[PDB]
């Protein structure tokens, strides 16, 4: 499947090879909450783990699923 | 570096 990175300059989608079906976004209030706030990361994977609020990552079985919670739609 | 959810614009480490 494709999944939405962040780990360069600007954000994109590539395809997880054979070994990553699922896709994760994480999020958590950097000394921010209130402006900056929860931190947005992505990313592919295989499973979908849990934590504690202080830093959680939503995981999801489909493509292009994991983008930017503010991303302008259109 | 990554982003926060203020915005979609980097954000240094």
């Amino acid at each position: 499947i494709v999944c939405h990175t962040t780990a360069t300059s600007p954000i994109s989608a590539v395809t997880c090879p054979p070994g990553e079906n699922l896709c994760y976004r994480k999020m958590w209030c950097d000394a921010f909450c209130s402006s900056r706030g929860k931190v947005v990361e992505l990313g592919c994977a295989a499973t979908c783990p849990s934590k504690k609020p202080y830093e959680e990552v939503t995981c999801c079985s489909t493509d292009k699923c994991n983008p930017h919670p503010k991303q302008r739609p259109g | 570096w990554r982003y926060y959810e203020s915005s979609l614009e980097p954000y240094p480490d």
